[PDB]
RNA sequence: CUCCUCAUGGUCAGACUAUGUAGGGAAUUUUUGGAAU
């Protein structure tokens, strides 16, 4: 498995931040985390490239369509820097 | 980090550094600062001793200590509650038998 | 203040059960600044103060026995703990080989008649001395059995350089 | 002492052969007589040292002749840690396995010695018994007398009562070599010629003088054998001790 | 089968020198005891007479 | 030079880094020209002692020292174990090298490099052409 | 050089780590393009 896949997974129940291939950004808490980037997300404000913002409950997205993710400063302690 | 706690491991049991002195009676050829290059290592405050009494005494003083805690944590600081002796000192005899 | 000279044991001093010569003997010795005391085992620590003499053929000779009986008395741990130590761990025969003489000759250095406790640890002790265990001590070279250390010892003055009482 | 001055003393142990000459003894048909090359003496010679004791097996086989002629064709170098006067050595080598042995006999075994003696001493029966006590009663010895400038070949037969000596008296005994006598020992029959040659057999790891491998050397245990050039007996594959002590010198 | 004993016996032979080699590092009845305390215990009550026979010698000087 | 000795005073440096650069070159003309004479004693100690030049050890420093994987806790261990090399090159099973190295760690390893060090089964049958010469 | 697979030697109660004459890194979530204008 990847390293950054061990950090996604601790990212867990944290608040994070996605953007798409599309561009539009979504940020909530982060339900589940697949080895293969798909994402569970809860109660999501999104920021569309127009500017507009939506809510939204239940949000699931694939790992293929993510550019990236943005997760809390917490983790950046450890065990990564070994 | 990981080598940090080896190191750890190291100067907390002093039965392994007990010795230093593995040469006995040896030649060896080439303000206590960054180490000697010969003597006793003390890599907590990087001096280094040439008698045994000064290394094992300076460790035995408070400031190594404190040092020794400010490098991590401070267990060296660190009741009762027969749970100490029934399961510290079952570990005791199971390590033993462990090791023998 | 001489030493440490702390706490309980007899309403005086605990550190006044071993005489001065001696006691500075074992404090101004390597064994004692090594492996015990306060920076070694992490305060004082009565579990670990017995990592220490459990991790002591054999190399540890009943210096290091005198050492490690001091910081037992300047440490001063509970009557039921050495209860529980004493009788403990069957499952094992390497576990209390050398212990035996040490827990013992602590209780007889702790106090002369938790009484009856005492008494009974006294008795088990003579059930121990008709165990009929050998080991070797060291100062010369002498090879004793544990019936003739702890009657011997019980009835007898000094032990090894240091005086008892009579319970 | 130690290795500095003696194995600096070992280089000029060829100049030892330049001057050969035995205490010529009545040559007798009666008994088997020895013929014994100039090089393989001139090779155990250089291996040796100048205080301490090395010994060797030697092996050969009667030529069609004379039976009763004995040519030595094979020294056979053995484990052995030596001192001054005193030897220790391995048991008898089993040599089956390599080629060109086709029945080689164990003929006896040679040492080496600084006292010139007609008999052999308590250090040397003893082990000379040890050796062959119930495998061969008849095989000799070749006490080789060893001093700066010319060396000298002492050869020795033993009866069956240095056997029984031996088996009884091994560590120290010393007032029981005193009655022992020369007695025993009978000057056995030895000649040097170059009109025969011969070859050496070592053991696998290649040392043969565990002087400073105390550990590694077991005075009966088994060996496998090879033939090949024997080294000096201070030579740096004997001396692995000194390179870690060399280095530990500076340390680190 | 010759092949592998010598492997064999090498292995052996470096197998043991390796656990010298570590020692070197390393270097770098029952009723005697219970008639021993009946002598013992005899020697006690000895003792007892003894100090009561002082006692009684006390005794007959109080009364002489 | 041969036992890798670094220095503090340079002086003795300077001149051993002179020995370092023209040390291999004297030695290996000495063996060449005992080579051309035909002397057997000196040729084999001076093609071992060019072998130290060249890799910067002695014999009884054990061969594994030349290979740039192998670790230094390994050949620590080999050196003091006092073993013959034979031995070692005559295992086969990878765990029973590690057995035999007595740390169970990288035995597998020590074995690869074994089978990447030289070995060979050599024979020779010789025979004679006529009585002077010897094929 | 890196990741996986496999093999392996070890350790722990499948995971981790060194090595490898090993296999591999074009068919949906990554490295053989849906990009181009």
């Amino acid at each position: 498995n990847g390293i950054p896949v061990k950090l996604l997974n601790e990212a867990q129940g944290h608040i994070v931040s996605l953007e798409l291939t599309t561009g539009a950004t979504y940020r909530g808490k982060l339900v589940e985390s697949e080895d293969s980037m798909n994402v569970q997300l809860r109660d999501v404000i999104a920021t569309e490239p127009q500017g507009a913002v939506t809510h939204m409950d239940q949000i699931f997205v694939r790992g293929s369509q993510i550019k990236f993710i943005v997760v809390p400063d917490l983790l950046k302690n450890a065990p990564l820097f070994k | 980090p990981i080598e940090l706690q080896a190191l750890k491991s190291k100067y907390t049991n002093y039965d392994h550094l007990i010795k230093g002195s593995l040469k006995d009676l040896n030649k060896r050829k080439l303000s206590f600062k960054r180490g000697k290059k010969f003597g006793f290592y003390c890599d907590i405050c990087n001096l280094t001793f040439k008698d045994t009494l000064q290394y094992i005494d300076h460790l035995n003083h408070k400031v190594h200590a404190i040092k020794f805690e400010n490098l991590f944590d401070e267990p060296l600081i660190i009741d009762v509650p027969q749970e100490e002796f029934e399961l510290c000192y079952h570990n005791l005899i199971k390590d033993f038998v462990e090791v023998r | 203040e001489s030493n440490i000279s702390p706490k309980q044991l007899n309403n005086q001093s605990v550190s006044l059960v071993i005489p001065r010569l001696t006691r500075d003997k074992i404090h101004n010795s390597m064994y004692y600044k090594v492996n015990l005391s306060n920076e070694s085992l992490r305060g004082n620590t009565m579990v670990e103060l017995l990592k220490v003499m459990i991790g002591a053929h054999l190399h540890m000779m009943v210096i290091e026995f005198k050492c490690i009986l001091m910081k037992l008395i300047e440490i001063r741990p509970n009557f039921q703990q050495l209860n529980f130590l004493l009788n403990v761990k069957n499952e094992n025969g390497f576990d209390s080989k050398y212990i035996i003489a040490l827990l013992l000759v602590y209780a007889r250095l702790q106090y002369y008649y938790e009484n009856d406790l005492i008494k009974l640890f006294k008795v088990q002790l003579y059930k121990y001395s008709q165990h009929y265990f050998k080991l070797k001590s060291f100062p010369e070279l002498c090879i004793i059995h544990i019936d003739e250390l702890v009657d011997w010892l019980a009835t007898q003055d000094h032990i090894w350089g240091i005086p008892l009482g009579k319970c | 002492n130690e290795w500095r001055k003696s194995a600096i003393a070992n280089t000029l142990l060829y100049l030892r052969l330049k001057n050969i000459y035995v205490s010529a003894d009545d040559f007798v048909e009666e008994q088997n007589v020895y013929v014994l090359p100039k090089n393989l003496l001139k090779k155990f010679i250089e291996i040796s040292d100048v205080k301490i004791q090395v010994a060797a097996f030697i092996y050969g086989m009667s030529a069609k002749d004379h039976p009763k002629v004995k040519e030595i064709k094979t020294v056979v170098l053995v484990p052995q840690l030596g001192h001054v006067g005193s030897v220790q050595i391995s048991n008898i080598p089993d040599i089956g396995d390599l080629p060109d042995t086709e029945g080689l006999e164990l003929l006896g075994w040679i040492h080496t010695q600084t006292e010139e003696l007609k008999f052999m001493a308590a250090s040397e029966v003893a082990t000379h018994s040890k050796l062959f006590a119930d495998k061969k009663r008849d095989c000799i010895d070749i006490s080789i007398f060893s001093t700066p400038g010319s060396v000298s070949l002492s050869a020795y037969n033993l009866t069956d009562e240095g056997y029984q000596w031996g088996e009884e008296n091994k560590d120290i005994m010393n007032v029981l070599s005193e009655g022992f006598e020369p007695t025993f020992s009978t000057h056995a029959q030895l000649l040097l010629s170059d009109r025969i040659t011969g070859n050496f057999i070592i053991p696998s790891g290649n040392v043969w003088n565990y002087t400073f491998m105390g550990t590694a050397f077991n005075q009966e245990g088994d060996y496998n054998f090879k033939y090949g050039i024997p080294l000096e007996f201070y030579n740096e594959m004997h001396r692995p001790v000194h390179f870690l002590q060399f280095s530990e010198l500076a340390g680190d | 089968d010759d092949a592998r004993v010598l492997q064999t016996k090498k292995e052996n032979m470096i197998k043991n020198i390796d656990k010298a080699n570590q020692v070197a590092k390393n270097y770098e009845d029952s009723e005697k005891e219970r008639q021993k305390w009946f002598e013992r215990q005899n020697e006690r009550k000895q003792k007892h007479r003894r100090i009561q026979l002082a006692k009684q010698r006390e005794s007959e000087e109080y009364e002489a | 030079y041969f036992s890798q000795l670094k220095f503090e005073g340079f002086a003795l440096n300077s001149d051993i880094v002179f020995i370092h650069q023209n040390a291999g070159r004297l030695l290996r003309a000495m063996f060449e020209i005992c080579l051309k004479r035909g002397w057997g004693h000196p040729t084999r100690m001076l093609l071992n002692l060019c072998k130290s030049a060249t890799t910067k050890m002695w014999p009884t420093n054990c061969p594994l020292r030349q290979f740039k994987t192998c670790p230094v806790e390994v050949i620590k261990r080999l050196e003091a174990s006092t073993v013959p090399w034979g031995d070692y090159l005559q295992l086969e099973t990878p765990a029973e090298v590690g057995r035999a190295i007595r740390s169970e760690k990288y035995g597998k390893q020590v074995y690869d490099l074994l089978k990447r060090f030289p070995k060979m089964s050599v024979t020779c049958n010789a025979q004679p052409i006529t009585r002077s010469v010897m094929r």
